[PDB]
């Protein structure tokens, strides 16, 4: 009785169908799942996508003629949109297909079986709010330590603890463990729950989601905060949900040093770059060789058969003389993470974990033998070192 | 290369 | 008695090993193929490569504390080099290792057999210059025909016909057929050759190499020009060699038509556009279909499963109605190669080759029925249509 | 797709 027909502004409709698509699995067991659902209503068109385990959705204006739903196949929509001329977009169901005419362009496509296009999750309460742009960075800063298929599925989500108005995210692969605290504005005071979120999913989110200043997380209220099992996400128009693990996190807490026997403060872009030329060296077995002594650091790697490098940098160095190693790649993407011009590592022992953490001016005020507190900091990077021989 | 834990 | 020993500028040293390793092999069975050949006399250093097919080798400027030759990794060279601080580099053999010192970084490589590397080819005798842009333009132009290794070697190969001062180079893949002429220098009088070189070694030296203003072909002189095995390009303080094809290539001169029975002018851009959009729901990219009539060109392309395009766009046709069919790819392959602001079509039947050429106002002073003498142009591309159901 | 020969 009702057929969609829609007018539509290019750049509305491209963008709006370019973030939806991004949440569009490849191939699926299910054909409707590849489909971009199009709901026309009132004033407004909705642009909705599913895969059971994420959905993106988001609204846009709309000249309506006649109020529908179709489902089209979302990576040609996408492509199609992306390629229009900047002229409206006039988009009609014609039965079984959808005419969708730009300028001189016309499109035809076929419908797909929206009968059988399961119902997109509703987001739980909201629970508070959160700025996108810190939101987002935190998520980045985590990211980076969580694992991937090679391991365990606790390992490959990112850990969101709140309790009231300051909540920890956590991430670690088994070798490197990160973790960010920041503050949000919760709904309900002494709100304290933890769940465990896909990594790749939300660090996805980051990316290309979170417009405007601030972000609705959608987890439940009150006793049910978690115990929907999923995670919302609200920022303007756009709406999208996680599926979140049932797998337990590991006690990351008790992993993090109370006392350094040794500090180094240095400067990131320094160091970053040092370790960069130095890797170079080092092959498969990727060990960069960090020595401290006096107020020297003296970076070596590599193996006779490739090749021998080194490479000495200033350091305000504090504690015990260290010969400690790490991975390469591991370090550097720590020092990228810390997005501080200077960086403070805590040392134990080579075979004990070392602290990153952005440096502060107390850090420069310190001239002793050791040990030293550890500090509190809104973000630590914890690498786990190599066996030396 | 050692683990945090294991 | 000698070891090298030497000083360099970064720049200069970073640049001439990147365009040096460009030309070397991946996991090559005779391992000091994978070697960067250095060699320092005088003022100078020379940096070549080498696997038995194309040889690179440059000069540059060179503070000599001793002069002496080196073989070392070359992708491992490169990394370094491109990771250098912008310091002077100091290069050192000693006994059995290279050390290579720039600022306060410090690498230690070991050498290479130097004793079983091959010697590099010596480039033929110089036989002409040309532009280096327009050489560069006309392989990239050409390129774009020629087919991949998966075909026959002959079609593997741009085909480089040197007549006097008037050179052809040509390519096909059994398809789409490009020759291009061009005026260039000889240096050797009413030279009359033609060669078969490795298409994708003679684009790649057109893209990252061939710099300066003209650029030396060294085919040899008299009767023995390409009788040598390989061609030699010699630019600035560079020159390179290419191992020579020996299939011999198709009459591809007896593809071109005589005359047309239908002409096209159009904008490239608008039409390239216009294919884009329409190429978005054939089955495989396999299939658009282009209809002339009037003074109207109409595009389309499409299946019921996937989905069906058209457009619609003003043409200057000249000659009987047509409709035709081409591959979306092949065809913007030539619109990309035309390097015009329109582009002409000539024409015969939809089961024959067209000619893609640029316009020229002489197109423009056609009215009748036909058919029209194939007008001469430098660059032509003979593009095979696709049969109609 | 034709061939131009073959």
């Amino acid at each position: 009785l009702t057929d969609l027909k829609v007018r539509l502004v290019r750049d509305d409709f491209a963008d709006a169908v370019a973030w939806v698509a991004r949440s569009l699995p490849s191939r699926p067991t299910v054909p409707v799942l590849a489909g971009v659902l199009l709901t026309g209503s009132d004033d407004g068109l909705t642009i909705s996508s599913f895969d059971y385990e994420v959905s993106a959705e988001v609204q846009i204006p709309a000249e309506i003629a006649a109020p529908g739903t179709v489902l089209v196949s979302g990576r040609l929509l996408s492509e199609i949109t992306r390629a229009l001329p900047n002229k409206p977009v006039d988009l009609s169901v014609e039965g079984t297909r959808v005419s969708l005419t730009c300028g001189s362009a016309r499109f035809s496509l076929p419908t797909m079986a929206v009968e059988d296009y399961p119902a997109l999750p509703e987001l739980p309460a909201e629970t508070g709010s959160v700025p996108a742009d810190l939101f987002a960075e935190a998520i980045g800063q985590v990211a980076v330590a969580a694992g991937r298929d090679d391991t365990l599925p606790m390992l490959t989500g990112i850990r969101v603890e709140i309790s009231g108005d300051r909540m920890v995210l956590a991430a670690t692969d088994r070798f490197r463990l990160a973790v960010r605290e920041l503050t949000w504005t919760t709904k309900t005071p002494d709100v304290e729950a933890a769940v465990l979120v896909p990594a790749k999913t939300l660090a996805e989110a980051a990316k290309t989601g979170l417009d405007g200043s601030e972000v609705q997380l959608a987890l439940g209220a009150g006793p049910s905060v978690g115990q929907d099992g999923l995670l919302g996400i609200r920022s303007e128009g756009k709406r999208s949900t996680t599926r979140l693990l049932d797998a337990e996190f590991p006690k990351f807490r008790q992993l993090l040093p109370t006392e350094h026997t040794a500090m180094a403060t240095i400067g990131v872009g320094e160091l970053t770059e040092a370790i960069k030329r130095v890797a170079l060296v080092a092959d498969r077995g990727a060990q960069v060789r960090m020595e401290f002594a006096d107020d020297v650091l003296h970076l070596s790697a590599g193996a006779d058969d490739v090749g021998r490098a080194e490479e000495d940098l200033p350091v305000s160095f504090s504690g015990e003389p260290l010969t400690i190693a790490f991975n390469p790649g591991y370090l550097t993407d720590g020092l990228g993470a810390l997005h501080s011009e200077r960086v403070t590592f805590g040392f134990t022992t080579p075979s004990k974990p070392a602290v990153l953490r952005p440096a502060t001016e107390a850090d420069a005020a310190l001239n002793g033998n050791g040990p030293f507190p550890a500090a509190e900091t809104d973000y630590v990077y914890l690498l786990m070192p190599v066996r030396l021989p | 290369q050692l683990p945090l834990w294991g």
